[PDB]
């Protein structure tokens, strides 16, 4: 992401502010929607179901 | 492309591979080889594991 | 450790400073940017507040002007040669 | 930092192998023995949280007129109050930190004017009391008068309902204290005399894991600052 | 000589209070409870720029409005099929 | 020591809390414009129109009720 | 600072999975066997506040002209008295609360003039004796005097019988200790060999994790203040 | 009045500040962050 730096407005200032949300720096969270995708796995077999 | 089953594994993660880079591209329609071969070793989709 | 927000003015050993950013990171924060994005162009926002009483009265005809503005091309209407014919 | 779905599989991949609480492909717990799992790990952060002082936080709460007491409870907190049990509340919030309750023990209380308060003490005038570890004592309250509390604080509560805190902060070198502390746990409810013996060696190696922490320091904990008695008490 | 002044009885209404500038809690406070003014000044920051842009040209506007008035309840019988008028100076 | 350094960028209360205070001694203007976005909305919609009223404002006065008495005369 | 109800879920989930006193959804503890969970809970409670000193409480006491012994009741409180038998009640609940009966201690008796009353001083005639733990004796009582008196707390019963307190407050350091109290006493009552094994260890949990937090002194127990005899003795 | 200078306001396009030439960590982000252009520099440089 090193090309998105060099190639970004990267200015603090900005309109966006949604305050539902609003935090100060010691508040730390892991979002909600989780970033997964699906890959192709063999069945174990060995398992039976 | 799986023939001689006895090489699943090997040929199965680079269709993996090859999955992942072709989503990486954009192609809207993508098909796995064969009705045979996905019958036959097992191929199912799944999210990985977390640790 | 943690240093306590309110505890302002520490200059024990030295002078300078007073440290002040805590508080504002307590109340104000992620919220900061907003004001100094405002803070940054505040002197159009004065311009713009000091024309209140004019920008108000513009809007309580704003129907008319355009219906003034629908017939720009046609008020002209070289008014000389029929001023005057009508002069005569 | 991590969610609590990765807990889940390090305990059905870790230890918890060999029991029947684990799924069939044993990557996750069974949806009925997830409360237990809940209970026992907000149980070893409590406990970790008390021995090993990690987190330090902050709590603003402003006086009014008529109160001496101020219990710091979420019943009194700007984003949780009820408004007509309490018709106005004394603790700010913000509307992403809602202030659950996380106070083990209270360190330091400043001024608004930037002066320290003395705590606890019986001599004199100008102090604050705590009738109670979670409750404050102002016997002369005043205008515009607001106080900043500094406590250690704990782990906020996991709940998995969606609402709860999924994630998990804690030091990496104390993952073992904590999965030896649930299998410590789990295997004591079993009942029998092999599970008793097995729960004795988890126990032990949680303690064991804790006390090398604490030879090594690798929290930090040691504090120590320069010396300013010296010119108080006027040697040159 | 009962006192009225605390932080309850401050609403986001009232105006600045001179004696507690220097008090940084309450400039931090009195700036935190305003936040719904300046998030309306800053979503529309283009319109406001615009007008200051044009206010050069909409401040003179303003002397001849009452021109106007009359002028636009004239405009209906201004009209008079203005292909007329060619023909009336011709005439 | 002093970690000040450039007094033009840098200052002694803080940045964060000066930024701050300047907003908060200005907070009127930005009470006036905030009251009324709805009114300055419109004058955003008909801003062409107005510009476009502003180039014939020189002309098309002429006081116009002498022309209208010259169309009655 | 919950109520009852999740005091009986975390014991269905923790301790006490295996007994049969559990619902078969593994959700909270059968109707039957409630009173004994509540009994072994108030005892639990009494042992740790009277360990610990958590709370501290005050209560206010007008003298009569007759009466010379002061019990400390709830039949002589405002808000609890029976009109028919106490005339006239000497303990005064205005504000909030109900004064239930939880006098363990007497530390501090002040009058309503601001000056202290020695407490079972024998050789001073202005002093105030205790015959009973909790009845106070003054021997002059007087007109229009009033005592304050500043007493060790204990918790409040709690009954589940749509009347008493449903609300358990006790520091959250402190709950593993209330339940391994609760499951000692379950498993000795069970009387056979292998419980009696169990509560051994539940019991000894309780002696150690008490232990621990008096070590790190997480209910600010200790207390220190600023000299005064420094001055009295006439030192410069 | 309002200051705004910093390392995330700054971008590759802007010149060189004439203040923080003293500054060695200031000099190597300038040089770091128009990597850019010396590659491009550099690939052509048998054209150049």
């Amino acid at each position: 992401s090193i090309e998105d730096y060099l190639k970004g407005k990267n200015c603090l200032a900005s309109p966006n502010y949604d305050p539902d949300d609003q935090h100060s720096s010691w508040r730390e969270d892991l979002p909600q929607f989780k970033k997964d995708r699906e890959h192709l796995t063999l069945v174990n077999t060995r398992r039976n179901r | 492309f799986v023939l001689l089953p006895e090489d699943a594994k090997k040929i199965w993660a680079d269709v993996d591979k090859a999955w992942g880079l072709a989503l990486e591209a954009g192609i809207p329609h993508i098909y796995p080889w064969s009705y045979t071969q996905v019958m036959r070793d097992g191929v199912i989709y799944a999210v990985p594991k977390v640790c | 450790s943690g240093h306590t927000p309110f505890n302002t003015i520490p200059n024990e050993g030295y002078c300078c400073e007073t440290l002040n950013d805590p508080i504002v990171d307590k109340m104000i924060g992620n919220a900061y940017y907003v004001v100094k994005f405002v803070a940054l162009r505040m002197p159009f926002i004065k311009n713009v507040s000091d024309n209140m009483t004019q920008l108000l009265a513009i809007h309580n005809k704003l129907t008319e002007l355009s219906a003034i503005y629908t017939k720009l091309d046609e008020l002209q209407l070289i008014h000389n040669n029929l001023d005057k014919l009508q002069e005569l | 930092m991590y969610y609590i779905e990765e807990l889940f599989c390090r305990l059905a991949n870790g230890v918890l192998n060999n029991t029947g609480i684990v799924t069939d492909d044993r990557g996750d717990i069974e949806d009925d023995s997830k409360p237990f799992i809940i209970v026992a790990a907000n149980e070893a952060l409590t406990r970790l949280h008390g021995r090993f002082n990690m987190r330090n936080n902050n709590v603003v709460v402003e006086m009014q007129e008529g109160r001496t007491n101020y219990p710091l409870l979420a019943k009194y907190a700007v984003q949780s109050y009820d408004p007509n049990e309490v018709k106005c509340p004394f603790i700010m919030d913000l509307a992403g930190e809602k202030f659950a309750e996380d106070v083990i023990r209270i360190l330091e209380v400043y001024d608004d004017k930037g002066r320290r308060r003395p705590l606890n003490d019986r001599n004199n005038p100008c102090s604050l009391f705590t009738p109670r570890p979670n409750v404050l004592q102002n016997n002369a309250p005043k205008a515009w008068e607001v106080l900043n509390v500094m406590y250690q604080a704990k782990h906020p509560k996991l709940s998995t309902a969606e609402d709860g805190y999924n994630e998990i902060d804690i030091p990496d070198t104390l993952d073992p204290a904590l999965d030896a502390y649930i299998a410590y746990r789990y295997y004591t409810s079993l009942n029998t005399p092999e599970s008793s013996a097995k729960a004795a060696e988890y126990l032990s190696f949680y303690d064991s894991i804790c006390r090398e922490v604490v030879e090594y320091d690798l929290t930090s904990d040691t504090e120590v600052d320069t010396n300013t008695l010296f010119r108080k008490r006027g040697w040159r």
